[PDB]
RNA sequence: GCUCGCCGGAAGACCAAGGGUUCCUGUCCAACGUUAAUCGGGGCAGGGUGAGUCGACCCCUAAGGCGAGGCCGAAAGGCGUAGUCGAUGGGAAACAGGUUAAUAUUCCUGUACUUGGUGUUACUGCGAAGGGGGGACGGAGAAGGCUAUGUUGGCCGGGCGACGGUUGUCCCGGUUUAAGCGUGUAGGCUGGUUUUCCAGGCAAAUCCGGAAAAUCAAGGCUGAGGCGUGAUGACGAGGCACUACGGUGCUGAAGCAACAAAUGCCCUGCUUCCAGGAAAAGCCUCUAAGCAUCAGGUAACAUCAAAUCGUACCCCAAACCGACACGGUGGUCAGGUAGAGAAUACCAAGGCGCUUGAGAGAACUCGGGUGAAGGAACUAGGCAAAAUGGUGCCGUAACUUCGGGAGAAGGCACGCUGAUAUGUAGGUGAGGUCCCUCGCGGAUGGAGCUGAAAUCAGUCGAAGAUACCAGCUGGCUGCAACUGUUUAUUAAAAACACAGCACUGUGCAAACACGAAAGUGGACGUAUACGGUGUGACGCCUCCCGGUGCCGGAAGGUUAAUU
RNA sequence: AGGACCGAACCGACUAAUGAAAAAUUAGCGGAUGACUUGUGGCUGGGGGUGAAAGGCCAAUCAAACCGGGAGAUAGCU
């Protein structure tokens, strides 16, 4: 049982990319940016409540931040957690 | 028996094996085993405290019974076994009550021989009893110095002690060194000589053998530079000084016993 | 030719890392000194 | 794109460590790239790392670390008990195919497995900080059984030749398929089952150990591979539709047999040797306190569960350690022909041509090739080159510690073809036939397959161990017995070490060593042991105690604090 | 059987000629079941360690490491 408030905080965004699109189309799997602390179960819960859609399974991974250079000064982008969430057969997501 | 090995290579030429067939060809009694890791002759500070120790073969520790307290229960000798931890051979015995122990194998002992500890026990080889009960003139081994402690004198492959006298609460032992020593007469002792008496006839026959026995090589002080040893330095081979340890103390002759607490027990020093 | 530095992360950490430094008084002192100096990377710790 | 060349026990493929975006795409060429650069491991932007079963975490411990109390220490702190950490070791579980520009045992497809809860009905002794078993272990050697893998034939598809021949004993390609489940084999280990008692296993034990007694000779454990299923599937040479020339979608034959065969597996086995070969948990089992008709245990079945972190890419290197796009770096994989071979040569798969080129064809330098006659005359020195170089057989001195010396020396044979023998000796081994406690069984049987070595006869060349590969040999002699070690980076030796020898200390709270100490090593050793010193295999051997040391003595002389 | 023999890997470094290289190269060379070699982790600390002993090695540094401090040591010398 995850708290409503917690759930709302978990899910950061949808991730747009070719791969993501492919996943959505073929495998019925949505690619989300989620909180770095968000566990799989929590993510699933969030998905179910907040998008109103049955979840088969969630795979997560941590994306490491790229090191960049703004002019002369070096600086690193933040790490962030990506989640492939596979929706059950016949579940169409808006 | 001793066996001079045929010189099919140098390093085998001068080898003499001591091959006893009556030893157990097999894995030892595992309950009585325990771990025994190597020091490298280095103490808790991590410094080398005794030179020339290092390496050699992994060895288990056989838990030998030197206290020898199963009084009245007769044991029977199951087998003789190789112990890597000592010059003697050990013997796995089986008490009538079902317990097993390792003991130093004495001279005549073999599989099937019955042995017994206690005041009542028969004065025969391998039997153990207090030195007030043991007849004067007898050869004993595995001799306790303090009653109850465990055998400390005469444990090595072909050693034994003579009980020369029993004067009241003490008995006088003629130790293998030639030292005559008073010992409390209630101290325990095992009848006969300890076993593996042709141990001294073995000759390693190569450098490697020594190494296998965990003995690193020994450099001569005279081969060193003066900063290292008192004997060091000299152009060519010089040695114009009285022999001494690496720490400057005389080596040829200078006595080093300082124990004034046990001077009373020493009847006569060895010669 | 086998050069002197042959990196190993665990070894580095155990040797020089924060916790090791903390463990002893001299280590602590070193840390303090570093802090005083204004070091950004107080220890080898990543 | 087509040729050419190089690596191929790597200059290929996959990891660890280390790095940390170098990966992929688009875009830009100032700088960086030893030249140019449209290219890049460079700049900028975007994308990319998907796990119950791989690894970490986790449970367990080794060396070792920390260490409540504690012992010790001016202080700081040292050592260490209980404990708790610490892998490089022990501990549950996944395979095949398909897919991305870039991930995959992680996605998808198929087919699996594991150990937890929870609930069940069925049963009914459960229970640990404890007991026992197990885990649990060395070197070498030898086979035998296997597979990986390869070769040939069969089969299936395609081919009929840019130049003489090529419908055949011809040419090219393919002929692949897992874990799991079932079977429990080659083979290895052990005698089982029941009963009774017992000073043992810190207490108890129905467990282990020990005693008896009965009765049956098969009982159990282990075990590669094969076979079956998994699989009416998947993959499949290439054909056929579309084409953003990147590829996408459909389709799909055969898919067998024999022989050879590992250093891999059975094997943590067996045999043997002495130098005598981790630990703890998981796992099995036994009970105690306990609880007692409850919990807990095992039984299947249902359901839920398996979080977290790593996953790109380089990894003998242009990405790690070397200031550089410059030598070092642990593991795994190991095709063909020749060969003893992981050597060597040429190749496969795959990967590269080393980020300045173009000419010229002087001296001189580097790295190679050949050289008349002579053959060490060179030189400090045959330094360097040259030479020797294989298998089999014959043959082989002094001296010797009887092992050696010895590959001593020195010689002969060596290709190809045919025959012996349309392929032998051997190896393997199908049908058939017989037996049978019935199976992965035993006999007999020899088809097919594979296959040296030799002899005889012929034959070609200047030359047959034809290339690469691959000892120079002998004689006298110093030193050190020997194998070893050493001045990282001018010294590898006659130096150090060595087995052996001798002296000497040391009686165990050992001498000695590290420690203001506690303590630790010596050693869980005990004089056939340990320390120190010298000598240095083996053989034959090996006067002086005045000096300086050490050992013993203590009559006298001298002699501190103290008084 | 073997600190046995010939010989790749692997470990080394006797001879030779020659910055890519602050010790390498190519050609030969020694050991190659052991007193072998190697990965990972651990321990020993500066008059201290370790040393089959060369004053060797202890982070390209060694007859006393490096870093900071006493410290602007002292310098009848340049």
């Amino acid at each position: 049982m995850i708290r409503e408030e917690r759930l709302l905080k978990v899910l950061r965004a949808p991730h747009v990319s070719e791969k993501a699109s492919t996943a959505m189309e073929k495998s019925n799997t949505i690619v989300l940016k989620v909180a770095k602390d968000a566990t799989k179960a929590e993510i699933k819960a969030a998905v179910q409540k907040l998008f109103e859609v049955e979840v088969e399974v969630v795979n997560t991974l941590v994306v490491k931040g790229k090191v960049k250079r703004h002019g002369q000064r070096i600086g690193r982008r933040s790490d962030w957690k990506k989640a492939y969430v596979t929706l059950k057969e016949g579940q169409n997501l808006d | 028996a001793v066996v001079k090995c045929k010189p099919t290579s140098p390093g085998r030429r001068h080898v003499v094996k001591v091959v006893n067939p009556e030893l157990h060809k097999g894995k030892p009694f595992a309950p009585l085993l325990e771990k025994n890791s190597k020091s490298g002759g280095r103490n808790n500070n991590g410094r080398i405290t005794t030179r020339h120790i290092g390496g050699g073969h992994k060895q288990a520790y056989r838990i030998v019974d030197f206290k020898r307290n199963k009084d009245g229960i007769p044991a029977v000798v199951e087998r003789l076994e190789y112990d890597p931890n000592r010059s003697a051979n050990i013997a796995l015995v089986l008490y009538k009550d079902g317990e097993r122990r390792y003991i130093l194998a004495p001279k005549g002992l073999k599989a099937g021989d019955q042995i017994q500890s206690g005041v009542d026990a028969a004065i025969k080889p391998g039997n153990t009893l207090p030195m007030r009960n043991i007849p004067v003139g007898s050869t004993v081994h595995n001799v306790e110095m303090k009653p109850g402690k465990g055998g400390q004198l005469a444990r090595s492959a072909g050693t034994y002690v003579q009980i020369v006298a029993r004067d009241g609460a003490y008995v006088t032992l003629r130790l293998r060194s030639g030292e005559m020593r008073k010992v409390e007469a209630d101290c325990r002792a095992t009848l006969g000589e300890v076993g593996n008496a042709e141990h001294m006839l073995r000759v390693l026959g190569k450098a490697g053998a020594a190494r296998w026995r965990g003995v690193r090589p020994t450099v001569r002080g005279t081969a060193m530079n003066p900063v290292d040893h008192p004997h060091g330095g000299g152009e060519g081979r010089n040695f114009g000084k009285h022999p001494v340890t690496p720490w400057g103390v005389q080596t040829k002759g200078k006595k080093t016993r300082s124990n004034k607490r046990t001077d009373k027990f020493i009847v006569r020093r060895r010669s | 030719m086998k050069r002197t530095f042959q990196p190993s992360v665990l070894k580095r950490n155990r040797s020089h890392g924060f916790r090791a430094r903390m463990a002893t008084k001299n280590g602590r002192q070193v840390l303090a000194r570093r802090r005083a100096k204004g070091r950004a990377r107080l220890t080898v710790s990543k």
